[PDB]
């Protein structure tokens, strides 16, 4: 999940 | 207050009361379903030995693969489940040649028992942040003997928890209780090859379940020259006569 | 009844067919006790949901559950707000991605119909949970005239001609149909947004029984222009329009 | 969470108890029907509404995947719409955009049959919760109607009844059809057995009905180029069904 | 007199339900004695007081340890209570507890009834026990003045079917039979092996594992709202056990809120 | 039921009752953390704390208990530690992607719809938990203060008095007497004042331990719209005001 | 502790590779026996009902390479995609290097294709022991291997795997002499035909005997009631 | 990981995993029980105490501090079939019990069985009692007796030093002097686990009861407890 | 008793509210072995008892330089140790090579909390068991601070972790008036820090082998002390 987020973060 | 089950013990995920983690708690009781190893470091060299545990004995003793070459100047004997110690191993052997091929100089011992344990270190996140590559901690401990220009003759205790111990003797596997005992007892710095050797025969065969016999127990060392060279059925039995005829009376 | 298996966490069939954790999702939806209601004009469409706050000290500016989706299409939403507000803003993304695709605006119907087609996604894949939401979007369709069309968290699609929900949907339903069938028409047929507003809030107090204020609704209004929600005065104005008539 | 164990699985005596529940879910369906002819296909269906507010002419329990083949449902609703919109796209991409003709209602079964047996035995996703009736025409195995179930497996028949009213409307069907039936005469035989297996209202308003009769060159949209042929799937309108029902 | 006997559980509801008999009627109940732990997984632990104010169950200040099987007494109800701590150590012992254990303490007491005190996980309704599933309580009756109706024919026949229905299950019961699940073991042993038996009662719940404590609140409430045996209301107040403030670990003092 | 057993060990399932219970547990997470508030004053947001002192090794200077999102938001939260500071790095990654998109401050409803669109979809798939904190938050921008409180469910409503943590009830009592006492809005001189005091008797819950108070506010004229802690002689001030209760 | 191939057991087992183990032991027998300049490998095929097409099937002993052979026990349908798994790896070797692939690693990448599968939850491990045995490229010592579905593999002088493996493995145990191990070829098929029938109740047409012999020589035998006619009237 | 398994529902929990004794669990007879054999030759007044415990904790006995000599084995028969002994080690005047228990190979009903025997055997001889022990539930080391309890309500004991204290306060031969120790642990049955911590607090309490040399029987018990052992487990590289 | 039905994994919150798998995670620091931080504006210490798995073998590294300016001890879980440790060494070679940068010990604080923080709510992955505490000095001044596996790092004067480390605690908390006023003696420091760790010993009393030392500050980089080189502070 935050992985994810993590990837759309920048 | 009723008694009831308790969960856990299943998964590496699950911290237990008091924060014991189980699973590599058991992983490190695989180990003691195999064969005891033995390893004894000197001023002049290390000493490490196996109990070969042939199952019958219509199994070709010669062909057991309990002691393995990582490099010219390190080997490894292994406990446990030998199916995840060909992948250490392996893992072992691509790093040392990786290393000699990136830098013209020899694995560090300690740099190689670094990155043994990162592999088994991966069943959770890895050490450079590698994503889990296992659902299980590897049931095998290996300890690795080698020599450096700068350490010198050293052991290490390789285990599945991701951790490792400079060990002056060791003892894992079967019987790993009485051979460690003994180790403290036995152990010396002024404990030349030559008795290291003998020291190890004497352990096996105290905690050995059969008759030491030079087909079901082999023997190896590190030295600068000679490097990592397993000793031939001949030399063994010769140590073994040795042995029989020194200690005995 | 009480889920029995797998059934209670998962979404997939009982040995009765039915899909439990979709039918607990539709309780899910009456959870707010919120009641709204919708009707149909000759050339505009009307949302009414009544707003209890209730709290003194919440801000009542910044409760609704009516949402402005795309220019011509808006939506009051029954069931918890957070998943409210994740239907919204899905609404409104699919909204402009079909208005760039497709090149022209978004029907509600279509709009609906993709909504309750994402909604059927949650009901059969086991690891998606229903969003346990009831969606009603309103609009002036270009072409199919002022339109309500209404979706669940089953993912069924209905279009309606006067519509309610909430606990008290039944009462509320129940005098938009004797009113229908006195008029035997589909419409209100008035002219005016404004009289169909006053209608609309003449119904729901009918049905509900509790006269309340302007602090206690918030409305919505389709036009075929745009689709705008109604401030604390204009329903103040509302409501002495209908206390005069 | 590379995987996901499958969600239909047999049990101890052989069945599997997800189809055998999806079965079930179908059962307790509306009633829908279909009864093929000498010289078409008629497949009717009730149109269920929460409240008379529902306006009857959205709620399309019959829809077209090709111009010559309908389908009529019973059980899970947006299950089926979510069958329809992909057996349209299957049969654009697999066969007319390849061949350049429509499938024959055959093929599209069968299309229909793969894309529902895959829930299945998939990790992740539950049975379609629906039998669908696919009534079709082809210009060389002639009419057809096929039942497809909850497992995927079709049958093709001469009459049929899905859902609630299944078997009565089922066993109606065997006493009432012949070989010799005209269209018009499968119309009204669908209506007769329709009435049997409907409560309140029973009018052009609360029915579905849709035939698969001769070309529609009217309903075609352009004139001239012959060579193209008229839709054969005409959706009874409800004045006409008043009419029909009216005898 | 009548003893209620709380099988070990799906939730441990019986035995909460049973916790929550003793110690909210505490002014009423004494501790009787501690039977035969030798089928059990044997137990030892401390005392257990009502939370509030109430006074120990245990009276005779000898007592100093509490084991794993031991029957509380009610005077003023005549009503027996075993509480079980721990479950059989073996399924296959179930046979022997109750011929060497429960049936011993019958005869010594002369126990008119015996309420077998069960709950019924969900999933476990292989062989179709669960009927009218949205009903969540059930009370099975057995009664030996039918003695020569069903148990004098069927010690002769005796069938091997799955299911039986010997309990007299009440209407508005989510079951009807009993499948191989442990009341099986239990109405067979005491009708297949005492004088002063004559009734026996089956109060069943429908039940899930998580904190049962409410869910044993409400089922212990239907256990008194049906007629079971004359109790107290006894909602004027439910006092759980000191025990279970415990329950969920013992400190909570860390920084992480 | 306040358990519902068997329903509330996995997220993302609906209990018969239409509840999902793991979002219920989240709030029962929120009960446990330190009383904390926020006040919309008629041009700015007034922020306190009771930042219980835990012990003497703690530099107290350096250790904030409010943090600051943006430079014009405020946010404080009650709960769980890791998920409220990791919320706190998400707001502020944020506010400082739309920044640098548009070139301008992020203004508060949208910050807020974020976050809650954010948070609430963690309560939607079942290998993520819920976040345990309820998060105060607001400041000041081109349409004047807005105050917000996200709770663990996603759900958020603009309020004009907020609190959380264990000391809650009394805290927003005299909240709420605060706002009746004001309607017309107070001045951020008067809400800081009023904000220790109500901070202040939060306190009498748990008098046995040592406390210190944060407080930290945005006005559109006092502070030109940037959030800045209260230190010197005004926090002096409202402590003088305070200790005569 | 078994519901899963990733929980160990207390004791340090992992229950799930042991049912597998157990699984290997329903299938029926097969043996291999190392002579001082070839192998013999056995193999008790089921007796066939009477319909069955014996023209075509059954085989059980099958060929990897020119010069390898794979016999098995266990489940028959993963059997059947493992040897097709080692066929192909052989081809592979013998195309990027040069020589054939050596019995040793051939039967070290089945251990490996055998532990692959264990290595997640979410496959279910091969339940087949096979028993690989042949001659390294142009090299005349005999080689034997046997794999477990654990993905452990070793050397061994005579082994036997399948149905009723203790009452062969007891009987060679006590009668392979591996001091001085058979030397002519029909003496260890004679070997192995005595160690089948303490197992196998019925005649010889329920053994299958296939031996191996260095450079890339293997025969499949058909006479073996001939073996089976001696060590019946000597015995 | 992305999602969790539909399957992986954490039930049932109220029946543990225990082995059964038979394979026909719906069998509907009287099901055998353990027979016993103690050995007789025992001249049991010959030791003033006794010492039953567990194998988890011999590390508290280094053979060569104190010669442990064996005096014979008790013996237990299952037929349905099952066998197990152990031996009666024993030291100067005193006798010690070591159950070797195990969850996975032996069923609880063997330790009531064992435990209801020696404490039977010991009654009518009154040694003075010894018993060392472990409980997932108790938070500290806890040392009790017949006349003094230390539990707090949330805490309890099971397992084979369970049985031993259960025939020690109620059955026949009830009102035997004991004292007990306990100490905290994890894990099941005969594969508990002890923290360093609690090892050192064992063997500098339990050293005081025995009447040995402080110093002496604590070097010679932590190079037993840290070299190796199913207690020490992975806690000696597990962390740091 | 009901805790047994909610601590299967980090994505259950308990009835209570409580998340127990992280607090079983804070409490698998206390079977690690003491470590003590005590911080003077001019230099911070860190002092750390050393386990070793037999006498035979080589005692565990309690302390790790990440940067000639900042450091880090730790205790708990071997594997989460050393994880966490090659994070912060990484980010902290990140730092001075792609930015040309130190990293300042309060960014870095938090760079690592973020990354422990992620655990605690996805599937499948478990809380990080091991509380470390990193010090360093720069442009800000000293700084010591104590990262708890539940996602908080806190600036702390000084403080101790792992077992027994309440003796410590409570002896620093009593000689924090005093310690701060250092603020330039080294040995000093070191000494007060070597009294500090003394009261959480109940045997195996300091030694050359098993203590270990580190100090950094306005003259001094990071620097281990171990061996005969601490034999001065015993």
């Amino acid at each position: 999940m935050q992985a994810i987020a993590d990837s759309f973060s920048v | 207050m009723f008694l009831t089950r308790s969960e856990y013990d299943r998964g590496v995920s699950t911290f237990s009361p008091e924060g014991r983690l189980f699973q590599v708690e058991y992983s490190l009781e695989a180990i003691k379903l195999g064969s005891t190893a033995i390893g004894i470091a000197t001023k002049e060299g290390v000493v490490l030995g196996v109990e070969k545990r042939a199952t019958s004995p219509l199994l070709e003793s010669d062909s057991i693969e309990k002691i393995v070459e990582i490099d010219r100047h390190i080997g490894c004997a292994m406990s446990g489940l030998t199916a995840d110690a060909r992948s250490m191993i392996e893992h072992a052997r691509t790093a040392a040649v990786t290393h000699n091929l990136y830098y013209d100089e020899d694995i560090n011992v300690e740099s190689l028992t670094q990155s043994v344990c990162d592999l088994a270190l991966r069943f959770g996140e890895g050490a450079s942040g590698e994503e889990r590559l296992m659902s299980r901690p590897f049931g095998v401990a290996l300890l690795i003997a080698g020599h450096d220009a700068d350490d010198g003759y050293q052991l290490f205790h390789a285990e599945p928890s991701g951790t490792f111990y400079r060990y002056n003797a060791k003892a894992i596997g079967s019987g790993s209780e009485g051979a460690q005992a003994e180790l403290l007892n036995e152990w010396h710095s002024s404990l030349t090859l030559k008795e290291a050797e003998l020291l190890v025969l004497k352990i096996l065969k105290q905690v050995m379940e059969e008759k030491l016999d030079e087909n079901n127990a082999q023997l190896s060392c590190i030295t600068k020259q000679d490097g990592f060279k397993i000793y031939d059925n001949e030399k063994t039995a010769e140590l073994i006569k040795e042995l029989k005829e020194k200690e005995a009376a | 009844a009480s889920a029995a298996g797998y059934d209670r966490h998962i979404t997939i069939f009982s040995p009765e067919g039915r899909l439990y954790q979709v039918e607990y999702a539709f309780k899910a939806t009456n959870q707010t006790n919120i009641n709204s209601l919708a009707v149909r004009g000759k050339d505009c469409t009307v949302v009414i949901s009544q707003k209890k706050v209730p709290d003194k000290l919440l801000d009542p500016t910044t409760v609704s559950y009516i949402f402005c989706i795309s220019r011509t299409i808006g939506m009051v939403v029954n069931g918890p707000i957070p998943d409210a507000r994740n239907a919204a803003l899905r609404a409104k993304a699919e909204a402009a991605e079909f208005r760039y695709k497709y090149g022209y605006d978004m029907p509600c119907d279509v709009l609906a119909k993709r909504m309750a087609n994402l909604s059927q996604i949650y009901t059969q894949r086991a690891y998606m949970r229903p969003l346990g939401v009831i969606l009603t979007f309103v609009s002036v369709d270009e072409e199919l005239g002022p339109s309500i069309y209404k979706t669940d968290p089953a993912g069924y699609y209905v279009g309606y001609k006067a519509t309610a929900t909430g606990p008290k949907q039944q009462e509320i339903t129940t005098n938009l149909e004797n009113h229908f069938k006195k008029s035997k028409i589909d419409h209100i047929n008035e002219e005016s947004w404004e009289k169909v507003v006053e209608f609309a809030i003449t119904h729901m107090i009918d049905a509900l029984g509790t006269e309340f204020s302007k602090n206690d609704l918030e409305v919505g209004v389709a036009t075929k222009d745009k689709f705008f929600t109604l401030s604390a005065e204009n329903i103040e104005e509302r409501l002495v329009a209908i206390a005069e008539q | 969470d590379r995987y996901s164990f499958s969600l239909t699985t047999f049990s101890p005596s052989g069945k599997l108890g997800q189809i055998d529940y999806a079965l079930t879910a179908v059962k307790q369906g509306v009633t829908s029907l279909g009864i093929k002819a000498t010289n078409g296909v008629v497949i009717a269906t009730e149109k269920k509404s929460s409240s008379p507010l529902a306006m009857s002419e959205t709620l399309s329990k019959v829809s077209l995947l090709t111009p010559d083949i309908g389908a009529v449902y019973s059980g899970m609703g947006p299950d089926y719409r979510v069958l329809v919109d992909k057996s349209r796209k299957v049969a654009h991409t697999s066969y007319k955009r390849i061949y350049g003709e429509y499938p024959p209602t055959k093929l599209l079964v069968s299309e229909v049959a793969k894309i529902m047996q895959e829930a299945t035995q998939s990790g992740g996703v539950r049975p379609f919760g629906v039998s669908l009736l696919i009534a079709g025409h082809d210009e060389f195995n002639g009419f057809s109607l096929y039942q497809v179930d909850p497992s995927g497996s079709y049958f093709p028949w001469k009459a049929t009844a899905i859902g609630k009213g299944s078997v009565a409307a089922k066993t109606f069907l065997e006493k009432r059809w012949n070989d010799e039936l005209e269209l018009e005469d499968a119309i009204h035989i669908a209506l007769l057995t329709l009435k049997e297996s409907v409560e309140g209202e029973f009018n052009g308003d609360t029915i579905e009905l849709a035939i698969i009769g001769d070309e529609n060159p009217d309903l075609l949209g352009y004139t001239g180029i012959p060579t193209d042929k008229g839709p054969r799937f005409r959706k009874l309108t409800s004045q006409e069904i008043n009419d029909r029902l009216e005898a | 007199s009548c003893l209620v006997l709380p099988l070990v559980s799906v939730g441990n509801i019986p035995q909460l339900s049973i916790d929550w008999l003793l110690n909210s009627q505490a002014n009423e109940w004494e501790y009787l004695e501690a039977l035969d732990s030798k089928y059990l997984v044997e137990f030892v632990g401390p005392l257990d007081r009502p939370e509030d104010g109430s006074d120990s169950l245990y009276k005779d200040a000898d007592m100093k340890y509490s084991s794993a099987l031991e029957v509380f007494y009610n005077k003023k109800r005549g009503l027996f209570a075993i509480q079980q701590r721990t479950p059989l150590v073996s399924v296959n012992y179930l046979n022997n507890f109750i011929v060497e254990i429960i049936l011993p303490f019958l005869s010594k007491y002369n126990i008119s009834e015996i309420c077998i005190w069960d709950s019924l996980y969900a999933m476990e309704d292989e062989n179709g026990v669960i009927v009218r599933p949205q009903e969540v309580y059930s009370l099975g009756e057995f009664y030996f003045d039918d003695e020569a109706e069903l148990l004098s024919n069927l010690h002769l026949n005796d069938q091997e079917s799955m299911v039986n229905n010997w309990l007299h299950f009440t209407p508005t019961s989510f079951q009807d039979k009993i499948s191989v699940d442990q009341p099986i073991f239990k109405i067979l042993f005491q009708i297949l092996n005492p004088k002063a038996l004559r009734s026996i009662k089956y109060c069943s719940c429908l039940a899930n594992e998580g904190d049962n404590s409410l869910d044993s609140q409400q089922f212990l409430q239907w256990i008194i709202s049906q007629k079971v045996i004359k109790n107290a209301p006894p909602i004027v107040k439910f006092v759980r056990p000191i025990s279970w403030q415990g329950a969920y670990g013992m400190a909570d003092a860390r920084d992480k809120f | 039921t306040s358990i519902g057993t068997g329903y509330d060990l996995s997220n993302s399932v609906f209990s018969p009752d239409g509840r999902n219970f793991q979002v219920e547990y989240a709030v029962k997470a929120v009960e446990n953390g330190t009383t904390s508030i926020g006040i919309k004053c008629n041009d700015g947001v007034v922020f306190a704390v009771e930042k219980l002192i835990t012990s003497k090794l703690l530099v107290p200077q350096k250790n904030v208990k409010i943090q600051v999102v943006d430079r014009h938001i405020g946010c404080v939260y009650s709960g769980l530690i890791p998920d409220g500071r990791h919320l706190v790095n998400r707001g502020r990654e944020e506010a400082a992607s739309f920044k640098k998109l548009y070139k301008t401050p992020i203004p508060i409803p949208a910050f807020a719809d974020r976050l809650g669109q954010y948070v609430q979809a963690h309560t939607l798939y079942n290998s993520v938990r819920p976040f345990g904190v309820s998060t105060i938050f607001g400041g000041v921008d081109k349409n004047g203060a807005h105050l917000y409180m996200l709770e663990p469910s996603g759900s958020y409503w603009g309020y004009k008095g907020a609190a959380t943590g264990k000391g809650r009830q009394s805290a927003k009592a005299e909240l709420e007497k605060l706002v009746d006492h004001h309607p017309e809005g107070l001045s951020a001189r008067e809400a800081v004042k009023q904000a220790a005091k109500i901070i202040y008797l939060a306190h009498e819950d748990n008098k046995e331990k040592d406390f210190e108070l944060e407080i930290s506010w945005c006005s559109l004229s006092e502070t030109n719209g940037l959030h800045k802690f209260v230190k010197g002689d005004l926090l002096q001030e409202a402590i003088d005001f305070a200790q005569k209760e | 502790y078994d519901r899963a191939l990733s929980i160990f057991s207390p004791d340090g087992h992992i229950f799930q590779v042991e049912y597998a183990l157990e699984a290997v032991k329903r299938g029926t027998c097969a043996v291999g026996v190392k002579g001082k300049n070839c192998v013999v490998l056995g193999c008790e095929r089921r007796s066939t009902l009477k319909l069955q097409d014996t023209r075509i099937t059954p085989s059980k002993v099958s060929k990897i390479d020119s010069h390898v052979v794979l016999s098995f026990s266990g489940l028959n349908a993963d059997s059947r995609i493992l040897i097709e798994k080692a066929r192909v790896e052989a081809q592979s070797h013998r195309l990027t290097l040069e020589d054939p692939v050596t019995v040793e690693y051939l039967t070290r990448y089945v251990a490996g294709v055998q532990q692959r599968y264990t290595q997640s939850g979410g496959v279910r491990p091969f339940g087949v022991s096979t028993l690989i045995a042949g001659f390294d490229p142009r090299d005349d010592e005999p080689k034997l291997y046997q794999t477990e579905p654990s993905g452990i593999y070793s050397s061994w002088s005579a082994q036997t795997i399948g149905r009723n493996s203790k009452t062969v493995r007891e009987f060679l145990e006590k009668n392979y002499d591996r001091k001085e191990p058979p030397a002519t070829v029909e003496e260890c098929v004679k070997l192995t035909v005595r160690s089948l029938l303490e197992v196998v109740q019925t005649g010889a047409k329920n053994i299958e005997i296939t031996v191996v012999k260095p450079d890339s020589d293997i025969v499949a035998l058909s006479s073996e009631e001939i073996n089976q006619y001696v060590t019946q009237i000597e015995q | 990981m992305l999602f969790k398994q539909w399957n992986d529902l954490p039930e049932p929990k109220h029946l543990l995993d225990l082995p059964e004794i038979s394979k026909n669990l719906q069998s509907l007879e009287v099901c055998p029980v353990p027979k016993v054999e103690f050995p007789q030759d025992l001249d049991v007044p010959q030791y003033s105490t006794a010492v039953i415990t567990t194998k988890i904790m011999n590390p508290l006995f280094p053979k060569n501090l104190l010669q442990l000599t064996s005096i014979g084995e008790i013996k237990t028969t299952l037929t349905v079939v099952y066998g197990f002994s152990f031996p009666i080690y024993s030291f100067g005047k005193t006798l010690l019990f070591s159950m070797e228990e195990n969850f996975i190979s032996i069923s609880p009903i063997f330790g009531n069985m064992i435990s209801r025997s020696i404490i039977s055997q010991l009654a009518q001889f009154s040694p003075d009692i010894i018993v060392i022990g472990t409980s997932d539930k108790i938070a500290s080391m806890k040392v009790m007796t017949e006349n003094e309890c230390t539990l707090q309500p949330p805490e309890f004991i099971t397992g084979f030093i369970g049985s031993v204290l259960t025939q020690l306060i109620v059955g026949p031969s009830k009102g035997l002097k004991f004292k007990c120790l306990v100490a905290p642990s994890e894990g099941p049955n005969g594969f508990e686990k002890l923290s360093l911590s609690d090892m050192g607090s064992l063997v500098d309490l339990c050293g005081q009861w025995l009447g040995f040399e402080p110093s002496r029987y604590s070097e010679e018990c932590y190079r037993l407890w840290r070299c190796d052992s199913a207690a020490i487990g992975a806690q000696s590289g597990l962390y740091i | 008793m009901f805790r047994n039905n909610y601590d299967g994994d980090t994505v259950t919150f308990s009835p209570t509210g409580r998340l127990f798998q992280v607090e079983y995670a804070l409490e698998a620091i206390k079977q690690g072995s003491v470590t003590v931080g005590l911080r003077s504006n001019t230099h911070a210490v860190l002092v750390a008892l050393k386990r070793n798995a037999d006498e035979l073998s080589s005692y565990q590294k309690k302390i790790i330089k990440c940067d000639e300016h900042m450091g880090l001890s730790l205790a708990g879980l071997a594997p989460d140790a050393r994880v966490l440790s090659n994070y912060l060494r990484q980010q902290c070679n990140y730092s001075s090579l792609v930015f040309n940068r130190k990293l300042a010990v309060e960014r870095a604080g938090h760079l690592l909390c973020d990354k422990a923080q992620k655990n605690t709510q996805s599937y499948g992955g478990r809380p990080y068991g091991v509380g470390l505490l990193i010090i360093g000095y720069d442009k800000s001044g000293a700084h010591l601070l104590e990262f708890q596996p539940s996602g908080n790092v806190t600036e702390l004067y000084g403080t101790a972790i792992g077992a027994r480390s309440q003796g410590a605690k409570t002896y620093l908390e009593r000689t924090l008036d005093t310690f701060i006023k250092i603020d330039g003696n080294p040995d000093e420091l070191i000494k007060a820090g070597v009294e500090a760790i003394s009261q959480s010993l109940r045997d195996e009393s300091l030694t050359v082998d098993n203590l270990s030392i580190a100090i950094v500050g306005k003259d001094t980089p990071f620097t281990i002390y171990d061996g005969e080189a601490v034999a001065k502070y015993i």
